[PDB]
């Protein structure tokens, strides 16, 4: 019942700064923080070879898109490799993207590990050390950071121990994050997979989310420092059933509410297996749903901004310009619809 | 993976 | 981590639309549920005796004020006792109350009780057969319901023992009130008892509704059909620091915007020992907050609306309108206090040198 | 983490005796605080009309028997009603019981309530001016409670949200009875409805009784001064597979060791819908399963002492002697079967049958 | 509400047999596993430099101790530099252990990191890639493991974050280890710094385990296959009122009689500050107390068995024999003390 | 019911 | 009492 | 550390 100042004034001020300019009016973020056996999988889908330059070259590629991305852009997620690259005029990556107005996020979770007892449920790891990793990065330029948790809807699952531990490992993550100065982006990704309806996924995306930000209040987190990057709530990938858009939004958007503290600065949500415009007409009707919605709702896209991009590139140095027009495309489609704004350009029964 |  | 409807598309919407009419733009509760032994205070600070004839006519002279009070008056809750007296033209007080436009609350907790081991601290008691009491008092007109808890700042408190067990005595009266179409008005109050400063009431305010909104989800809460009735953000009684009524807006609404979804239709702040005038720039203060507010703020006030006009009937019949004036006065300032359109023309021992 | 002392050392004692005088070798609790709904189905399966003086005559059947089950019974369980009626001797049901060398015990929940968005789940109610009720009770003889609350195995059930209400209003009912001297009875009762396994059976149990233990402790309770009043471990009763005693006893004793602190003083097990045999057979067993039992393993039966007494009277005042006698050989078999020394002499299931396929 | 065994009956036996034979009768935990920043700290208290080859030595000369030591040891803790060490002979330390009749132990926590929002409290790192270090540990001798939580009771503490968060890793570790054949003693240290009284401290050890219990339960922990490593319950060292060993020991059966399920196979007590002799009478106390205990009550100690043989080696090999002999005498003292069969050996006023 |  |  |  006493309370211990986690951080100052001016400690906060920094984190909320922060936070807001990420996800500013028409702004999210670009996910390019895949793993090395993640980027490995995108490069093979497109036949080129896993070389450490053709992975620099991939993401200077993104990030060196025309200004066109800039008001689109708040903040871009690196994988540490990628924070230690350089463009090919030598600027490290991140002062690339701070250059084009974007903010700088690391990625510092270290997957997921299995939780015994539980029908292959997982919690997170990548605590250990953390704080002073937190305090090099600060120093080599990311302001935000990138935690992963991940969830299952099944028979059983998710389980209270795998709703507590996730939510406490965010907790902890988010904790050091904010003693460091960087702005901690909690993910409890509900995952899609199974044949549960809309109805469901609501269920437990508010059961999820209301054990985390209890568990951020437990760990003296500072909100209005934080964003959060949840699942959309939406039917199962195997279910039967085909929603409208508009129900789509009603369930995230209702789910938030009942849910998500006013404090939180931002929700940029993951898009999962949707595709391109799928992603971006969902974030629209959220952006449109007719009841109050306190905080920014945004993107944090990594498929949903590259997929066709990867693709235009096909790993040919002469795609270049083709490739990054992809991408241009998403960040454009993306930024209108975070503001609600977007419109894309009898066999149905 | 974030992508499938 | 499956779903087991507690309520139905139907029952939602009767209690959502009961929740919003009750907080509506510019609408307040007038809180007039002071148990027999509460009441009987009022009487005697006023040399009246404590008779069934005298509480009903008290009762009757608030609930009976002039139509300027209808579109202040939200909601009215009620004592078991008055929920069941009649007015002079023998019509029931609850149809009184709703042929003003406004919703009956009735208040429903039996008061609080002792915690073993702990330093003073109460859980408060209530829940044996409320169930079959929510569906009579439904039955018999009201729409909302009242439950109060109580927690105080000290050297080692709120416990986490009083914080979580107050937090899930709420949650179980929150569940059975939805279950019978009744509104259940949370209220986790946080006495303002004590020396310690602005920070540490919005800290401990921010831990304890954090514990509250975990334990209504635990127990299937459904938020757009209930409302919170919290303390605001306050020094305490014998704090030595000033504070402007700006500052205790900002940590207010600072410390509701970090616990309390959006989902809650509605936070009616109780007045604690505030004087009638201090409540209402409080409120209004609170409704002019920069920040934003995505839940109504308004009021739920017994004493704050109540005291001039209990004083200025002093038992006599031919008191009756002048008390009632006193009461209509204040129902007009909070009303425009609950939409930050308050602006009046305008007892400070704990700052000055005897308290050092 | 400051502490605020709940109770003195002279109420710990009061409380610690009184467990201890309960479940002191051989003895175990007669539970005779059939509610006059459920008293009513006993009645009636005599044909015996449900008035009070039958129910009055009924009780004083089992509490005035013969003196030889003195040694058995080191408590009785009492409802309301039962509480301020007298024997034909003129005596109070209280003192009968107490000059028999008993503790009087006295059920004061109301009954299970449904909570709201689960799949039938309950919770107890019974805490309002529970303890005003406490302090009554101990002025007219009862030194120790009775409280049931009720969780049951299925599908999705027992919730995160029925094992943390439960395990909470037992804390609070326990809290209260100690702070008025009475020896709270802890009964987080899972019921054996259902076709799951022992394992499962034994599962649940290990988690309600560690959420049980938990909330005592969050509520700042006396486990020496309390008692603790679980299942059996056994498969559901409609479980298709078939146990021995020994593996129920195992199962059990095991559940037990992984949960109960050595603290708590004693444990009196319900018998549910086992025979009167059956139910002194498995506590037997229990007594001998060859692991460590820090506390006392008796019994706190209610058919399981009665349903041969209640059959023998018939409702005849004829059959008083004969009735009684039924009871005082159930309680003897379990004053053995308490102490592992029950074993009588001689050699040693439609759910198992093929029709259950 | 539905299992999913954590382990096999073959699992469970092995973690059990484990347990049991480190905790058998007459039987202790020799803790040498001093971390490099402490075993420095020991070297320098004797002018004996930190050198790679002190280090191997000194451990050299308590793990090669004479004979009489076989009964008394059941377990020997050791740092990770330790157990890859070799005997002057050339054998492998976690060998020479073995053959003298005691299980190796590996400390395999990262050491405390601050909880931001509380009073100088802490929580324990190391879980990041603990489950193949374990496999490796398993694989290379080891069959059981340490991990410290340390806890401080003070005007607000042990706060409910910091009891929580503790407990919660705690079971996290113990979980990891299990699944790797490793049986893990708990270690819920409350540390007996400050001026609090007998009273306090034994409120305070039994609020931290009942939470480590209730969270070793939600973690599906195997009981019977781990080992719990608290605290006596004594006042704090700046409490002027001095207590009977009785009291100590009346206060420290009370607590775990209130708290540890009779399921858990053993405790070994740590000693904390007190002297080599105090802890042996005081853990010769908590095994005479007349109340029922469940479980062995043993001991894990370091400082406590390693003192006077530090004191009596001074870095000089001549040495060795002296050294040695000190280190016996309280293996010696503690294996009776282990049993309740250990005796001690005006101006008071 | 506790007897059934 | 609620009014002091 | 543990010793001291």
């Amino acid at each position: 019942p006493h309370s211990h100042p986690a951080l100052t004034p001016e400690q906060k001020k920094e984190l909320s700064d922060i936070a807001h300019r990420i996800v500013a009016p028409g702004k999210g973020i670009l996910a390019a923080d895949e793993s090395t056996g993640s980027i490995a999988k995108r490069l093979q889908s497109i036949g080129t070879e896993n070389t450490e330059e053709n992975r620099r070259f991939y993401r200077q590629l993104l990030l060196t898109a025309d200004d066109r991305v800039n008001p689109c852009i708040g903040g871009v997620i690196l994988f540490h490799e990628t924070l230690y690259q350089k463009a090919d005029d030598g600027r490290p990556f991140p002062q690339v993207i701070k250059s084009k107005g974007g903010v700088v996020g690391i990625k510092v979770d270290k997957g997921v590990v299995p939780l015994a007892g539980t029908n292959g449920e997982t919690t997170t790891q990548g605590l250990d050390g953390l704080s002073e990793r937190c305090a090099q990065y600060k120093k080599d330029g990311a302001d935000f950071a990138k935690w992963r948790c991940v969830l299952k809807i099944g028979e059983h699952t998710p389980s209270a121990l795998a709703i507590m531990e996730n939510a406490n490992v965010l907790a902890r993550y988010a904790s050091i994050c904010q003693q460091n100065g960087i702005v901690p982006i909690v993910e409890p990704e509900i995952l899609p997979d199974g044949d549960h309806d809309l109805k469901r996924c609501q269920y437990v995306t508010e059961k999820v989310l209301a054990a985390v930000y209890k568990a951020l209040s437990d760990h003296h987190i500072y909100l209005e420092g934080t964003l959060l990057k949840p699942n959309m709530v939406t039917p199962g990938h195997a279910c039967t059933q085909k929603y409208s858009h508009e129900e789509i939004a009603m369930a995230t958007v209702t789910a938030l509410r009942r849910t998500v503290p006013p404090a939180v600065t931002g929700v940029t949500f993951l898009s999962g297996g949707q595709s391109e415009e799928e992603a971006s007409i969902n974030l629209n009707a959220i952006n449109k749903c007719p009841l109050l919605k306190p905080w920014a709702l945004t993107f944090s896209y990594g498929r949903a901004l590259q997929a066709s991009a990867l693709k235009a590139w096909g790993g040919k140095k002469e795609n270049l310009k083709a490739a990054q027009e992809e991408y241009v495309k998403r960040a454009l489609a993306n930024s209108l619809a975070c503001q609600g704004k977007y419109t894309p350009s009898n066999h149905a029964y | 993976d974030e992508w499938d």
